[PDB]
């Protein structure tokens, strides 16, 4: 369990021409379970959201056809950076709905527009535990 | 007198008039002094693109005697070109480029993705996102010819010049320096200092881009768009995983153009390749062009310097004319290089009254002295070179004699390279 308050900024500026592009090339919409109940924080909770996004990443690519592994791969390595933290599994409290793989992407880039100016800024450390909040 | 001249047009206006021996001139521009060293005599005269300021009363005076010269060099078109200045994109993350000048230019973006510096793709459209290593290159296109800008980048992913790396920078034209910093993990950051000190306020700018197996690469910006006799210093830049890389930068408030200066006279023999070079360092972009009586032939730009060698020598020798005018310095140089063949007699003057002048040619080395030997010689030539233009090929005369020897005819050459002589 670390400090989580990333030395240099683990969000880069491109990701939303990476996830544009998966969007655009994606063949078919695949099902993904966004969160309903996640605890009502925009900083907080970008985190969680991501950890949750992150692994649907890498259900991905063990689901998706040769010809689209690159491209799921890449925004993957965009958000691997939460595998860093020791983030705790999920509660039994967590709800979720089914969603498509183009809802998803965009929910991604809109959590790390929102964390990337403060994920160097301060201590995430108590965020470890995702909570949730009806 | 008068002069018309017709937009940035490029015409020599220095001519050579008869006058060798003890004589220096100065010239005398619109208002201000400007430095020449003639060769008799001939002084920097000619003009490569003149700008809607150089016109104007152009004087010009030798002092030893003293007689002045006057030229009144006159010009609608609207005709203008200015390199392109580098701009930081309005509440985004992209690099702009603009150019001022009339009409509006096609600028276009080059970055060589190869190992080393007409190959990579150039995307024209103005503001650019994608800008991460490689050489940026940012052109212009307008109805007056090309005005190229280059964007500077130390990258810090590579090995250092270790030639004391420096830009030159003009008064008012803004200052950008990137660094391209590769690292395998994300945790790597660059910082700008000038000695020792962070930068300013006004100047931060991170642009971090992720490429390659799991791997970073950023780059950070240093933005000075007023710059000013305040930011001439020698600007580090030092990263976290990363040797510390710098460079110098210097202000100018005009221009400048300095150059070695080489002794201008050589002894070339034949063939032996040869080469005559000029190191130059200047600021802005240097307009070269070689002149050798009537010749046009342009010229191209370890690390200290830029220097330039004219190669089209192809043994003809002779004043060979180096011409630098920038956006707002001149500059000239010339030089002297003779050819290696010493020479046949045979260029005698058939002169019916009372001596004949028998003349052997060529260069440099030529002596003229002519089956028995016979005493007493007329002339021995002894003239001083660069004396005015006129007649093809020189010789040096050595034959006026009154003796009664009949059909004989001087004229027997003698020099290191060897000897010959005429009918
Ligand atoms: C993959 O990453 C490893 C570790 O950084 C490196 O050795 C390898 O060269 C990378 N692959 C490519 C194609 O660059
Ligand atoms: C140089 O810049 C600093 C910071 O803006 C300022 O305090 C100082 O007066 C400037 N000096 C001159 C000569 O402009």
């Amino acid at each position: 369990t670390q400090d989580c308050s990333f030395q240099h900024s683990p969000i880069s500026s491109d990701f939303a021409v990476k996830i544009r592009e998966l969007s655009d090339y994606l063949d078919q919409d695949y099902p993904v379970t966004v969160a309903s109940n996640l605890q009502d924080e925009e900083l907080c909770g970008g985190l969680w959201r991501l950890v949750l996004a992150q692994r649907w990443m890498e259900r991905l690519k063990t689901v998706a056809g040769s010809k689209m592994q690159g491209l799921l791969e890449r925004v993957n390595t965009e958000i691997h950076f939460v595998t860093k933290c020791a983030f705790q599994p999920p509660p039994s409290c967590l709800r979720f709905v089914q969603t498509n793989i183009s809802r998803l992407l965009q929910e991604t880039s809109e959590q790390l527009v929102a964390l990337k100016p403060w994920i160097t800024r301060q201590n995430f450390s108590r965020c470890l535990e995702l909570q949730c909040q009806p | 007198a008068a002069v018309e001249v017709d937009v940035s047009a490029s015409i020599t206006l220095q001519v050579l008039v008869d006058a060798p021996g003890n004589i220096s001139c100065l010239w005398v521009f619109k208002h201000s002094s400007l430095n020449c060293q003639p060769h008799f005599g001939v002084v920097s005269m000619v003009i490569l693109k003149m700008t809607e300021t150089q016109a104007g009363e152009y004087l010009l005076f030798i002092q030893s005697t003293n007689y002045t010269i006057l030229f009144t060099v006159s010009i609608t078109l609207l005709y203008t070109l200015r390199r392109p200045y580098f701009r930081k994109m309005e509440n985004q993350d992209a690099l702009v480029c603009i150019s001022e000048s009339v009409p509006e230019p096609i600028v276009e973006w080059v970055l060589c993705d190869s190992q080393g510096e007409p190959a990579v793709v150039k995307k024209e459209e103005k503001v650019l996102h994608e800008l991460f290593g490689m050489d940026i290159r940012c052109c212009a296109r307008n109805e007056l010819g090309r005005e190229c800008t280059r964007l500077f980048t130390i990258d810090l992913n590579q090995t250092p010049q270790t030639t004391l790396p420096q830009l030159f920078l003009k008064v008012g034209e803004p200052l950008w320096i990137r660094c391209k910093a590769v690292h395998v993990n994300h945790g790597f950051g660059l910082t700008w200092e000038l000695e020792n000190k962070a930068l300013e306020e006004g100047n931060y700018f991170e642009m971090s881009t992720y490429s390659t197996n799991r791997t970073m690469i950023r780059i950070l910006f240093a933005f000075v768009s007023s710059v000013a006799r305040n930011d001439t210093g020698y600007y580090t830049c030092s990263s976290s995983k990363h040797p510390s890389q710098s460079a110098l930068v210097t202000i100018v408030e005009k221009g400048f153009i300095n150059a070695t200066n080489s002794s201008e006279d050589y002894e070339i023999d034949q063939y032996e390749e040869f080469c005559f070079s000029v190191r130059f360092k200047a600021y802005p972009q240097i307009r070269c062009t070689w002149t050798f009586s009537r010749k046009s032939f342009p010229c191209e730009q370890d690390n200290g310097y830029s220097i330039s060698k004219f190669c089209n020598h192809k043994h003809q020798p002779g004043e060979y004319i180096f011409h630098a005018e920038n956006d707002d310095a001149q500059f000239t140089k010339m030089f002297t290089l003779n050819i290696r063949r010493k020479p046949q007699v045979l260029a005698e003057a058939s002169a019916s009254q009372a001596s004949c002048f028998s003349d052997g040619y060529p260069l440099p080395s030529w002596t003229w002295k002519k089956c028995t030997e016979e005493i007493t010689e007329g002339v021995w030539n002894r003239k001083a070179n660069r004396k005015v233009f006129g007649q093809w090929v020189s010789s040096s005369t050595l034959n006026m004699s009154e003796a009664i020897k009949g059909f004989l005819v001087k004229c027997c050459a003698y020099n290191s390279l060897g000897t010959s002589c005429e009918t």
